């Protein structure tokens, strides 16, 4: 069934959406990989930095956002779309607290999110813009709280979750190390994340190789870790494992 | 290099007139600086010596931390691993106190709990072992 | 092909774009034109064509305001459209700020208009070229707009069909130009039209159009008759 | 209504009466004139309340959206610019006078005044409100250029205590934010750390 | 068969049909089994909530969904769909109560409900909702369950399945369900009707039960839902 | 044909838009334009083919003062390239008329790629045939030169090269000292890079159009005096002189 593929609203005779499909494998298409684990009270994303050029300035190359004070994305597929649905996210937010007066909660803006992608994929004027929006934050009564957005309006909410190449090895992993003992501490959370991502990829990373985003219970404000931070994750962890 | 192992000697004195961990941590963070710079020549002398020395010594309790950690550290050098593994294996072969050298063989296979490269290494001390 | 050209939405899997280029075409499917400038002068001279002996022959130079005239080459009706959004907004200048619309102004905004359509679904891009003479207080100007949304400030230029042999004129002749009166200079335009017309064909009277404007000289344009002077002192072949 | 604003060497200080009459009856008499736009900027509020607080909950929406987007910390210049376009768009509608005052790394100290109307600029120290006047005189000969936090301070309190007293529109407590680098504080004269007199 | 006539839905195919939408229901048949039992004192629907790993939280996102004090949900077919389809139906029923200081009827929300989606299936710029809603009620003195399709058709049940499975569901419905049925039994038919289309093992916490009785419709929290599976195994 | 590369709204069964590749194309089929970032400053130049010698000079600027602050070098369909310009201009006109201060480069940048992300999102419409640069300099915000491509991705750079001759153009970037070269020197650079990746045989005709925005102009872009653009373009001939040698 082929006929039924160059249209975003038409069935498959066996009712399947192929150019969400599609859009999907658009996701796997940037290279990169990314990575969200979360604790008893944090919540870390861990994103595949690649800056394969001398002249590209590595402090604008990035794939970590700060939606809101207190609400952080990774976002995984073509640049333009990541920025695009990070700008429609912050401008979600922005309305959410003033229209409600109280900061738009993760999944909620999730939700949001989902409900945009979910139009696109039923009318027929724009293509589901192929991107992956990993978001994490600190919710007041649940805790940490880590979510996807999928350009198709799904957005479940995760213990922990992968995007991009190796979305199922890193699936696989994480569900390996959650069977035991998924109470993680902050470090521990870093460490499940930054391990999953090295032996999914198959190598051991640099400090400037790699991108953490990190939210706690104590500090509930989106912090992106520093190369001195990611170091010393790195060589303590890969010290005392 | 030249001035590594001119320098590395002085070490072993001050060693062999007694140093627990002093001299030890000197050579870990020379191979750190040389590790970092990627040197494999650098880093295979300074493994190889430090397990030397500790062997030399009395070493009980503190050979076997040492290689745990040298094998633990950031992303050790391959043939530098493997050339710390075979001097101890060298070393190995001549002990006795079987009751005691039972943990440095442990030591020796759980650092070379399984690596493509090690994995002859790691074949004749399992072989000594079941002898044992 | 077959199916990268059907609209100028779709780009051909070679970063080319056909339908601009099939416009690009429909420009030489219109008459020659020469235009050129001295140092204190424009001229715009235009081959016009006859669909009958009976018929008149198709005006070729027309009228932007006092300090513009343009001359076409393709289809018509861009020509006119392109004409009267001209006009618009050379009389939208000269009422908001009471001086006349610089060319080079006019010329932009010609561009942005044209391009709008080679970019977007709901029309075709303007099939229609045109050579702008005008003279604003920078100095005497000729411009070439094509189809594609692209113009270029031309020390003398030539457009429409058989335009390769004014324009080689034109390359090898431009050194004598800005030193030159304004009888020299409107020569020189009908030698280029000289050039592009047939061996057998010559310039009459009926057949050539010579619009002027420069310091001290509004945009006139001069037909029928009121060319003599200009072919008449033309040397013959 | 009274709101005062007076810029120090790195910071500046905001200072707002509390009353809030709807004639002669104070509907709210411990009402928080001082409004924090973002984190360091200010906005002191006067006229009707509606228009006042619509306009500042607006402004504040969109310098946080600003602020977000661009990655850094706003311009007490900018916000104020928001708060300018505001205005002067709705002068027929928006019966509200506002004192932006606030910190920002590039231009610290910053008090700009947008009067009933659309109008955008910068003083040392700004004052606002019905009973402005009074203050304003007294300020015009009390204000010397360079003065600390604290000599700001009782400078804000005194004139604030001044206008509480001359004016019917104004009383109840002064309400007092020192902004600079290391953050905001807020602080309140209730009844007797006021002045009596001066 | 008529190969021309499935890709647009503003065309009568030579015979009739109109393939497209006939395509939307077999995209809620290849969904997630639903069961909506219609007891005598009350409603029940279940469906499951079994997910594709242990790393999904099965706590956020909810399939059987109030919309109002005496209304609720559930779906088979795309979680997307249903989510616009449960935003629109309280907004319906919101309205209803502005205007009529009153609860909306359950079939006046299934109308509506249905008209939303004859409204998404009648152009070719739009695709109808890839969803089958089964809504429960207690209007009046008397329990409603309803079901809506995409092409904008809506059906009043005793009992039903829909889903991968839906007519083995039918089947054992036909043999288990009798009229006069308690909700307290009727929650145990729901269950076992899943469990006979439910691969793996049927915990508590991977599936999800919604009552509706005169107290108003309530989605069964994760203990009782581990309470009623241990008393029916 | 593919059969999913008609419309920029259409996935192949890859993921990946067919149209937006094809304007990519078209853009690295068009003339060269660098641009480096010294320490105070940011140069852009161009390689400008003049593609007939009736054309007088300065047709065909491929360099714009995209706000008074901010240069933009383009590269690709020079129609789209003007029509992005006067986009980019109109940004900038509207943030100083709302925010009351000259638009951070950063800002601009991700403005216009958020356009050219919209023109790629439809059928409709066709993507933005071009890339181009954005370069401006401020005290307080120091040298900032972005690279916006059809797609509409706005990395920031230290050294950008687009066009036919864009991977020679980085491999004779990398081998320079830009962090700490001053506008002076780096002007000659780019006239000495621009001549050695430009093709005589193939481009005939030639003229390099330079520009600078850095601390020597107070922050505003202007194009590079005429006595300065000569001796960088002396040097670029004696540097390709010596290189021949």
């Amino acid at each position: 069934s082929a006929g039924f593929d160059r249209h975003i609203t038409i069935f498959s005779p066996e009712g399947r959406l192929y150019q969400v499909e599609y859009a999907f494998k658009a996701i796997n298409q940037g290279g990169l990989t990314s990575v969200a684990v979360r604790g008893k009270d944090c919540a870390v994303i861990v994103t595949q930095k690649k800056v394969p050029d001398k002249l590209l300035d590595s402090s604008t190359v990035t794939h970590l956002f700060k939606i809101t004070e207190n609400i952080g994305c990774v976002m995984t597929g073509m640049t333009a779309d990541s920025r695009s649905q990070v700008q429609r996210a912050r401008y979600e937010a922005a309305n959410w607290k003033y229209k409600y007066g109280y900061e738009i909660p993760v999944d909620m803006l999730c939700k949001r999110i989902a409900d945009i992608s979910q139009v696109y994929t039923q009318n027929a004027e724009m293509r589901p813009l192929g991107c992956c929006m990993i978001l994490i934050g600190i919710d007041e009564e649940q805790g940490p709280q880590v979510y996807k957005c999928d350009p198709a309006g799904y957005y479940c909410g995760f213990k922990a979750t992968a995007a991009g190449v190796k979305q199922t090895e890193s699936t696989s992993f994480l569900e390996k190390k959650v069977k035991k003992k998924f109470d993680w501490t902050f470090e521990q959370t870093v460490e499940t994340a930054i391990t999953c991502l090295s032996t999914v990829l198959s190598i051991d990373f640099k400090p400037s190789e790699i991108e953490v985003g990190v939210v706690t219970v104590e500090n509930p404000k989106f912090r992106i870790l520093t190369e001195a931070e990611i170091d010393a994750h790195l060589v303590a962890l890969a010290e005392r494992d | 290099s030249a001035t590594v192992d001119q320098r590395l000697p002085e070490c072993a004195k001050l060693a062999k007139e007694g140093r627990l961990q002093e001299v030890i941590e000197t050579l870990l963070s020379l191979e750190k600086q040389t590790r970092t710079a990627s040197d494999m020549v650098s880093t295979s002398r300074i493994l190889v010596a430090v397990v030397k020395m500790c062997y030399e010594a009395k070493e009980w309790d503190l050979l076997n931390e040492n290689i745990m950690l040298l094998s633990k550290r950031r992303s050790q050098l391959k043939q530098a691993v493997a050339k710390m593994v075979q001097q101890c294996c060298t070393y190995v072969e001549e002990i006795t106190d079987l009751p005691i050298k039972l943990r440095l063989i442990d030591t020796l296979r759980m650092v070379t709990e399984g690596k493509i490269y090690v994995e002859i290494e790691r074949a004749r001390l399992t072989k000594t072992l079941a002898t044992i | 092909r077959n199916q990268y050209d059907n609209d100028v939405t779709v780009w051909s899997p070679q970063g080319r774009i056909h339908q601009i280029e099939y416009a690009m075409e429909a420009v030489k499917q219109g008459s020659a034109t020469v235009g050129l400038k001295s140092k204190t002068h424009a001229v715009l001279v235009a081959l016009k064509r006859a669909q009958s002996e009976l018929a008149a022959h198709q005006k070729k130079i027309l009228h932007v305001d006092n300090h513009i005239g343009i001359s076409i080459a393709g289809l018509t009706a861009d020509a006119r459209l392109l004409c009267n959004f001209m006009r618009q907004e050379c009389l939208d200048s000269r009422f908001v700020f009471d001086r006349p619309l610089p060319v080079s102004r006019l010329v932009s905004l010609i561009g942005s208009k044209t391009q709008i359509p080679t970019q977007r679904y709901g029309r075709r891009p303007y099939g229609v070229g045109l050579l702008i003479a005008g003279y604003d207080d920078m100095g005497p100007h000729i411009f070439q707009t094509c189809p594609s949304a692209n113009y270029f400030d031309c020390r003398a230029m030539s457009i429409g069909a058989r335009s390769q042999s004014a324009r080689t004129y034109l390359e090898r002749h431009m050194s004598e130009f800005m030193e030159c009166n304004l009888n020299e200079l409107v020569k020189h335009g009908l030698r280029a039209l000289r050039e592009t017309l047939p061996a057998e064909q010559d310039l009459t009277t009926k057949n050539v159009s010579i619009g002027i404007v420069g310091k001290d000289l509004e945009f006139t344009i001069y037909d029928d008759d009121d060319v003599s002077p200009f072919l008449e002192g033309l040397e013959e072949r | 209504t009274t709101i005062m604003a007076v810029q120090f060497d790195g910071g500046v200080v905001l200072g707002a009466d509390s009353r809030t009459t709807t004639g002669s009856y104070i509907a709210n008499r411990v009402t928080d004139k001082l409004t924090p736009i973002h984190d360091r900027i200010f906005c002191c509020r006067s006229g009707s309340a509606a228009d006042t607080q619509a306009v500042a909950d607006a402004v504040t929406y969109q310098l946080g959206f600003h602020s977000i987007e661009l990655n850094e910390p706003p311009l007490v210049h900018t916000a104020a610019s928001l708060f300018k376009e505001m205005c002067y768009r709705y002068r027929e509608d928006l019966m509200a006078g506002i004192i932006i005052a606030g910190w920002d790394p590039q231009e610290g100290g910053q008090v700009y005044s947008v009067p009933m109307g659309g109008m955008m600029v910068r003083q040392s120290f700004a004052i606002g409100g019905s009973g402005s006047s009074y203050i304003y005189g007294y300020v015009d000969a009390t204000y010397r250029e360079g003065m600390t936090k604290e000599e700001c301070l009782q400078f804000t309190a005194n004139a604030l205590a001044l206008a509480m007293e001359r004016d019917g529109s104004s009383g109840g407590v002064i309400r007092l934010a020192a902004i600079a680098e290391s953050g905001v504080e807020r602080q309140v004269l209730l009844g007797d750390q006021i002045p009596k007199f001066a | 068969a008529e190969r021309g006539y499935s890709f647009s839905l503003t065309t009568f195919s030579p015979s009739g049909k109109l393939v497209q939408i006939e395509y939307a229901l077999a995209a809620v048949a290849g969904g997630a089994p639903s069961v909506g039992i219609k007891a005598a004192n009350g409603v029940v629907l279940a469906t499951e909530k079994k997910q594709k790993s242990i790393l999904y939280d099965e706590r956020s996102v909810h399939k059987v969904e109030p919309i109002t004090k005496h209304i609720g949900l559930v779906y088979s077919g795309m979680g997307p769909d249903y989510r616009v389809l449960v935003h629109r139906a309280r907004k319906l029923a919101q309205q209803y109560y502005l205007v009529y200081q009153e609860p909306i009827p359950t079939a006046q929300l299934v109308q509506r409900v249905a008209s939303v989606m004859q409204e998404y299936t009648q152009s070719g710029g739009v695709r109808p909702f890839g969803v089958s809603l089964l809504i429960c009620g207690w209007n009046e003195g008397r329990p409603y369950l309803f079901q809506s399709d995409p092409s904008g058709a809506y059906f009043a049940w005793k009992a039903t399945a829909m889903g991968k499975n839906y007519v083995n569901g039918k089947t054992f419905l036909e043999k288990r369900y009798n009229e006069d049925l308690e909700l307290e039994d009727a929650i145990h038919t729901a269950i076992l009707t899943l469990k006979e289309s439910f691969e793996g093992q049927m915990t508590e916490d991977n599936i999800e039960v919604g009552i509706c009785n005169e107290a108003g419709f309530r989605r069964l929290t994760p203990t009782e839902v581990k309470d009623y599976l241990a008393a029916i195994a | 044909g593919t059969g999913y590369d008609l419309s920029a709204s259409t996935f192949s069964p890859d993921g990946r838009v067919f149209q937006v590749e094809y304007a990519m194309k078209a853009v690295e089929n068009s003339s060269t334009a660098i641009g480096i970032r010294c320490k105070d400053g940011v140069v852009f130049g161009v390689e400008k083919l003049v593609l007939s010698k009736l054309y007088e000079e300065g047709s065909n600027k491929r360099l714009f003062n995209v706000d008074r602050h901010v240069g933009m070098a383009v590269a690709g369909l020079l129609a789209d390239a003007r029509s992005l310009a006067d986009i980019a201009r109109e940004e900038a006109s509207n943030f100083r008329s709302n925010f009351g201060y000259n638009i951070p480069l950063k800002h601009l940048a991700d403005r216009v790629a958020m356009y050219v992300h919209a023109y790629t999102l439809y059928s409709a419409v066709r993507p933005f045939g071009c890339s181009f640069m954005l370069g401006s300099y401020s005290v307080n915000d120091g040298a900032q030169l972005y690279m916006i491509d059809p797609s509409g991705v706005s990395y920031g750079y230290w050294g950008c090269a687009i066009g036919k001759a864009r991977q020679a153009a980085k491999t004779e970037i990398e081998k320079l000292q830009m962090k700490e070269m001053t506008c002076r020197d780096i002007v000659k650079e780019v006239a000495k890079i621009i001549y050695i990746v430009h093709d005589e045989v193939k481009d005939k005709a030639f003229e390099l159009e330079l520009s600078w925005v850095g601390e020597l102009t107070n922050g505003r872009h202007e194009i590079v005096p005429k006595d300065i653009r000569e001796e960088a373009e002396k040097y670029a001939k004696e540097s390709l002189k010596e290189e021949d040698e």
